[PDB]
């Protein structure tokens, strides 16, 4: 059951065509999982203090016996056949325009490099509006564009007993061989291997993505990524795995799929507070045109003190702020 | 035999243009069979070794087994020695050049040295150290003669030689084709307009591909991603798509293939079984044609065209239990492999998407997990249940 | 029971169809036992050696152990010499071909140099340097005879030889088989349509796989799935799911399984203990049938079919402390290994989720970590509280 | 012209200014062709071996076969002998240096020892163990000779030597060029402003690159995994971009390229074949020019500029059937590797976006998936339907 | 009792069931001590050499030092001869077979040849070249004798032999055992149902594992667990978890462990050190028991059970300064490598999460980072502050 919510919207269980309890206790195991991961989640005067506040069904959503009221935490959530997404109510209309505004919000504020032509490709594909399947697509398209541009291979120094002399003959190991051991060479080789730790992360991210994706567009994109990572060893994606990748000239072109693979993989789903999503927004806005999130710098749209207009639903919004910058400066 | 003499014609015309072709397509389309039958037709030799060779690339296959490498050999007193053994491409490229230098009626080719080099290239036991040094000496004479020989005679090397590289995408082709990225191109061969003689690292010897050597590769395009080939290496080969041909799976076309190699008293005994098989399929002579076309279009929509099911599995089907074998051991494991056990996608390919717990190929388990997970299980249907489920795919 | 006629027929149908088969399944399903018993029944040889051989694939398994490699040997003056010796596959394939040509009534076959090659191929003692040089001159005579023999005689060579490869998924198939994984195909075999006389790298000897030779792979799938195999192993081999059979663990089925070799005074002694075993289980003869199928169904919805619990652990259970040792040191170590300490999935497989600090197999530790981490302790229940939680699994 | 003189002139100017160039670009743009054409015109030698060498880098090139390394050699008095053998670069650099000291007029230079070292460097046979010690002796004589030579003498070494390294990015270049990252700089060569002489690890011998030696690399830019991203190594080379030139595919430019190898009446045979070809393209002499330039700027937008189709795909067409075989077997399978299962983009490259049926290269399959996904079938056009679908691309 | 007699019963049960066992667990639980003292309890031999052997596996341990391999040897007049020298597994298996047949009463046994072979298998020195010929003569006689004896008399060989392989997971089992890991199965031993007598690759004698030879491995599971072991070890070997037992660290149980290793002149000096150790530790005799078990439960919550602290750290502790030196130089260096740069976990393990300053092992630094990063500082407590910090962990 896919739940599409804005912040502080309430839809009852009778409103969503699903089950009366399977929609409940799925995300109950997520907002308690959000209570477990609450200390690493960043807040900027959001006034939560959830040491025991989120334990009383007050995590990313309110689990009432009648309805589900959403909170300021925006993002997607996939648990136990129940998909949930919470969007900013700034972008709430009077069906794809609110989601891509939320993509381009955390593209230019959270520091990602989400291309606009990849978001323009999803429009007109008559798909269902889904935060998870958009980020599954953006990970899988950026990974498939990179693997097509070149398969990631690393050089590793291997000391092998080889039946053909490849690379550098290890002389002190070959000299100290008894004469019944002279049917192989002790060599040092620097070989282009494909089973890297970066490719093992990308393989286990494509495996976890087909386990939960529902678009045929993403499934076809991830299936050809699955055949690309065929000879790669399957791993389990720990947080220990994602920190052993260090980005140099060899693999910095695989950084855009990696920051998307880290955003999805590490009950799972990304959530940022919209209070601090607006904090990191305007500090990247005030510095190139030259923070309370309630209705009453604040946000201004067709549904919603310097007001910030939103033409980002589909860069001339900051030109209207010059009339506000003429008084502020 | 009208359709075999045009797939021969695609291979024959493009081998004259590019020097080397790749037959690509899904597994089971007859790519290894077309490549082998073209070469036994062109080179009138049923066995590899003289004017053609058969090699299969695998993940562990290397440049050193293909071109040359330092290799531990033994003496005639079986003491170990490290020599540079020529690989299978270099042994047949030198064979194609030296046999091509036989028929050249030139007054500068030392035919006694060239025929002795041919014997050491066609010797199949490993060379004695007293004839390995003769083999290095005659190769040293060969590239001395070839380098001072004009393109008018080097481009007309008459006996064509062939190298079938089966499963060529299963190896790291750029690593295995070390100098062969440059050398295989038709301009870069001997007698070519931009003829290139390379120096090989291990032996230190000159090397070039002769023009009468041809390489037919076969690529199963569902066993390795075709978007992982090198674009520059792709420029060397003509790429011939060998697609599944379910028109071979009609009753008259099944008879026209299986009666080219067996006797007449076995022919109509095979024909009465094919008439017995197709009678149980609703007396539809185009049943296996329609069954393979319907699942391959359904595969092409939700997967690649490269992951289609080939026609060669159903080609030796003459009973219902032969069709029951091919479906449950060549089709259904192959569909589960291609779709990574996505039961909802396979059941749409098998035209049974909103249909479980019945006469289906994938029954749903009645138990659900704690996370709401549903599992599907392959159901073996026999008799009228199997034929009625194959008719559900067509309908 | 009809287990060893139903799995016998499925192997025998697939061995004369594909040429080679892989018995895949979860561990403890009798895959190696089915592979060994079918082969012993098909050869009337209880031990490996002449008509069959048994090997295990590991990650360090090589081409040289399997096909061909240089072995260090001594001299008369005890210096190291290097003999190229035949691996286990080259020995079983040459033994299958020589026994195939010895029974083949033909006039071109010498039948005394062939029978002498059969002695040197079955010789368990290592060959003398005058026998090994004789062994090489007979394999020269053999392969020039097989190359001269037509396809009509090499179609059906009568005695059937078997190579059981235990844990075939552990070995690197590209390094072990090499190029010769393609000779396993039914048409590429020695007498088929597209047959291949390949030359071997070390001794330059002709080699081909006869139709006598059948490969019965055995493969655990809980450690490595079929999708994680080499693509050459998926294409050439047929695959049989050796399913875990809880119907063996019925009280009368458990009696007749152990009585196939037991003392005839020990039948009433098993009827002493197996009747007192199932009396403590609640006089339900289908207890261990229901217990293994309630476990394996709950595995299949939360994981693969590959990770089910096999029936072989419960076969030698005659008392409740034998059932306690099998549950706590074979079954629960398998469940904790499969689920990677995800105890709430293991507790749902035993349907004890939401049930902690009691007579459970996994009690909760009452300490919550600094990041909310929770752990579970493997509680070791004994006696009637062990059955009281084991009865709760099937309820 | 820009290629008749000027692309030659870019190589000659940047090879004297920098000492080594790398010709980079898409496949089939003429990087290997102009590298071979320049060096054959400079050295007046059609074949390598003297005054120029041709090598191709790959993943089994090493430092040990390029500069120097312990390579095992075998004699008759000794079985296994590990010997530091100089690689192909150390052979071509010492050959350039020794030949440069032939024509120097110093009385310090012992001409008999230098001429003897040239024989042992240009020896086609491998070095005898009594000649390898003479070779090690004359090398250590030379490196103390040029160490005491004035740098005004050492920099004008007269006969230029050329190492063409085709596919230079296919090897681990910094691993291959071990000491050469230092030594290949133009003022760090012999007689340079900051002349450097390194110490080599295996032979323990001094080494420097002469100013007499030039490197012409040809690297491919379509593969970004082997992209030359070593910022310090890039400083040593001039990077000449060889772009796809669609203006070669004009009718008046096609004949004057293709008739430079044709002598008397095959030019007339080529002329009326190109007259017949371009009359069937609507009398557009710039048809294939517009076909390449419209496809390549469409490839440049959706994929990189390094994935442009080189003009060598279309440079050998003479009929509309040659264009048809270049399209359907070389160009269109390449675009299907570029835009793999990405049908809306490859239809935009072929200017048929939104045209689902008709005389179109990719016909839409009428079936849609369960999730609404869609596939396109490759339609093989022929005749004016093929030429009319090619006119849709160019306009 | 609970350390020996209860734990030996688990070893006696599984070693007489599986034939080989691996004692696994975290370090310091006594796996090597239990394996040594059990085997001395069974063989009645304190020093190895006759009825048992001790080795440690490592990564340079191989086949030639374990079973057999060629070795150079001066046999006569300093002319070295390459002979097969038996490794420790072949020697302990032949020693178990010979002593099993010396105490057998078949009367076709040649006891004078059998007992002389037992002398040659127990020589502490390398064998004479005269004795090496007799050793090969009697090994030849032994394997004709074993090959003639029935299977049922080879079943119950009387004296049990042992091979303690410490750190069994540290050597690669595929290259150490070779193909002989399958001979360790109960049925595949010398007398079982599927009894296999293999040949050895270098010497060619027969070899089989006798049933009275047992393998006791000890294995650390803190580095890599049972689920990531070699697949040859996980099925051939039985597995006993040697867990940390903090009940040894009770005051009465710390006396009884250490009073056995001392004379009675130094027994009473240790009871006046442990009475004055648990007088500073409050007066609780279960302090170090509760200190280990409160920490070890907290390790299972965050990491796993495999990373628990063994009792052997606190087992030689006689004073508070002994407990202080165990803490700051063994325990906390291990816990800071368990939770590296992870401060709130290790403060939760030490029951001090929240308590930031004073009487803690980790004092909070007074500086908050730019991103809110917070670091701690290892505070060395000496005296009653150290005891009160330890007794905060136990409370
Ligand atoms: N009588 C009888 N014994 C069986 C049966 N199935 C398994 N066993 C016994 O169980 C033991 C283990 O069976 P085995 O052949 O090793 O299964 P496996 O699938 O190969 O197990 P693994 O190697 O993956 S761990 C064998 O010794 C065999 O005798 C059966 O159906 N009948
Ligand atoms: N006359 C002429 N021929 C050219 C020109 N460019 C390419 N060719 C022809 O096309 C063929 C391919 O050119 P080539 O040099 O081999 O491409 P490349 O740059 O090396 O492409 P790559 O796949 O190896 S990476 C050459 O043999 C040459 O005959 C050119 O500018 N003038
Ligand atoms: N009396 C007694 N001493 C023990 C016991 N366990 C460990 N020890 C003592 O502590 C020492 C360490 O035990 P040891 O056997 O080496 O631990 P381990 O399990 O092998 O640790 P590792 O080798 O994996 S690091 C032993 O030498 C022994 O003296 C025990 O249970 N009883
Ligand atoms: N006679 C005939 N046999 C075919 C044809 N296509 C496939 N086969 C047979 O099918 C079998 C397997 O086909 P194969 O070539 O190995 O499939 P591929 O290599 O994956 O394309 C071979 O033994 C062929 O003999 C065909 O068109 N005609
Ligand atoms: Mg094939
Ligand atoms: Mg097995
Ligand atoms: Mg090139
Ligand atoms: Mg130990």
């Amino acid at each position: 059951t896919t739940i599409t919510l804005y912040e502080h919207d309430e839809k009852r269980y009778r409103d969503i065509a699903g089950d009366k309890k399977a929609i409940q206790d799925a995300l109950i195991k997520l907002n308690k999982q959000f209570k477990k991961d609450f200390k690493k989640l960043d807040r900027s005067e959001d006034n939560s203090d959830t040491e025991d506040t989120i334990d009383e069904s007050k995590g990313v959503v309110e689990v009432y016996a009648n309805k589900i009221k959403a909170r300021h935490y925006v993002g997607f959530a996939a648990v136990d056949n129940v998909f949930l997404q919470i969007l900013p109510k700034v972008f709430k209309p009077k069906t794809w325009e609110p989601i891509l505004a939320f993509i381009r919000m955390l593209d230019m504020a959270y520091g990602l490099k989400i291309k606009d032509h990849d978001l323009a490709y999803l429009q007109g594909r008559n798909l269902r509006p889904n935060l998870y399947e958009v980020f599954i697509y953006l990970f899988a398209k950026s990974l498939w564009s990179e693997v097509q541009r070149g398969y990631h291979r690393e050089y590793v120094e291997v000391h092998r007993e080889e039946k053909f002399l490849r690379g550098k003959l290890l002389m002190s190991r070959q000299i100290r061989k008894l004469p019944h051991q002279l049917n192989t060479f002790s060599v040092e080789v620097h070989e282009l291997i494909e089973d890297n730790l970066l490719n093992r992360i990308f393989y286990a991210s494509v495996r976890e993505a087909l386990r939960r994706t529902t678009w045929g567009l993403n499934r076809k994109l991830l299936g050809e990524l699955m055949l690309a990572f065929d000879g790669i060893t399957p791993i389990h994606l720990r947080t220990e795995h994602f920190e052993r990748v260090h980005f140099t000239r060899l693999n910095e072109r695989f950084r855009r799929p990696f920051e998307l693979a880290k955003l999805l993989f590490m009950v799972s789903g990304f959530f940022v507070d919209m209070n601090k999503l607006f904090e990191r927004f305007i500090e990247r806005v005030l510095v190139r045109n030259l923070a309370k999130y309630r209705e009453l710098p604040s946000s201004s749209t067709y549904n919603q003190a310097y007001n910030m207009d939103y033409v980002k639903t589909g860069f001339k919004a900051d030109k209207n702020f010059r009339r506000s910058l003429n008084n502020i400066i | 035999g009208h359709n075999i003499k045009e797939d021969y014609f695609r291979v024959d015309m493009l081998l004259n243009k590019k020097g080397q072709v790749i037959l690509y397509g899904p597994p089971g389309t007859g790519k290894t069979w077309i490549a082998r039958k073209y070469v036994v037709e062109e080179t009138n030799e049923k066995t590899p070794g003289n004017k053609w060779e058969f090699i299969t690339f695998h993940q562990s296959y290397s440049y050193e087994e293909f071109i040359e490498g330092f290799r531990p050999r033994t003496d005639n007193e079986e003491k170990i020695r490290y020599v540079v053994e020529d690989g299978i491409f270099k042994k047949i490229a030198l064979r194609a050049l030296v046999k091509g230098l036989f028929e050249l009626e030139d007054a500068t080719i030392g035919k006694d040295k060239i025929h002795r080099l041919y014997i050491l290239l066609t010797k199949k036991e490993p060379l004695s150290p007293t004839e390995y040094e003769e083999y290095l000496r005659l190769k040293r004479y060969l590239w001395e003669l070839v380098g001072g020989l004009p393109k008018d005679k080097l481009k007309n090397l008459t006996p064509k030689f062939y190298l079938i590289i089966d499963e060529i995408n299963r190896g790291n082709i750029s690593k295995i084709f070390g100098e062969l990225i440059t050398l295989l191109e038709k301009d870069k061969r001997l007698g070519g307009e931009n003829q290139l003689i390379v120096r090989l690292p291990y032996s230190g010897e000159p090397f070039a591909v002769p023009p009468n050597l041809y390489i037919i590769g076969t690529m199963n395009t569902a066993d390795r991603s075709i978007a992982l080939l090198d674009v520059a290496l792709r420029r060397r080969f003509a790429f011939i798509e060998v697609e599944p041909r379910p028109e071979f799976l009609e009753k008259e076309n099944l008879k026209k293939i299986r009666e080219k190699k067996l006797k007449t008293e076995d022919r109509k005994r095979l024909n009465e079984k094919l008439n017995e098989l197709f009678s149980k399929l609703g007396n539809d002579n185009y049943f296996l044609k329609t069954l393979l076309e319907k699942i391959n279009v359904r595969i092409t929509v939700v997967k690649d065209r490269d992951h289609r099911i080939g026609h060669s599995y159903f080609l030796n089907v003459e009973t219902v239990e032969d069709l029951h074998h091919v479906w449950y051991y060549e089709v259904l494991p192959l569909l589960m492999e291609y779709f990574y056990n996505d039961w909802e996608t396979i059941k749409w390919v098998l035209n049974e998407k909103g249909k479980e717990h019945g006469n289906v190929f994938f029954e749903k388990l009645r138990l659900t997990g704690p996370n709401g997970e549903e599992a599907y299980q392959l159901k073996v249907l026999e008799g009228d249940a199997f034929i009625g489920a194959l008719k559900r795919i067509i309908s």
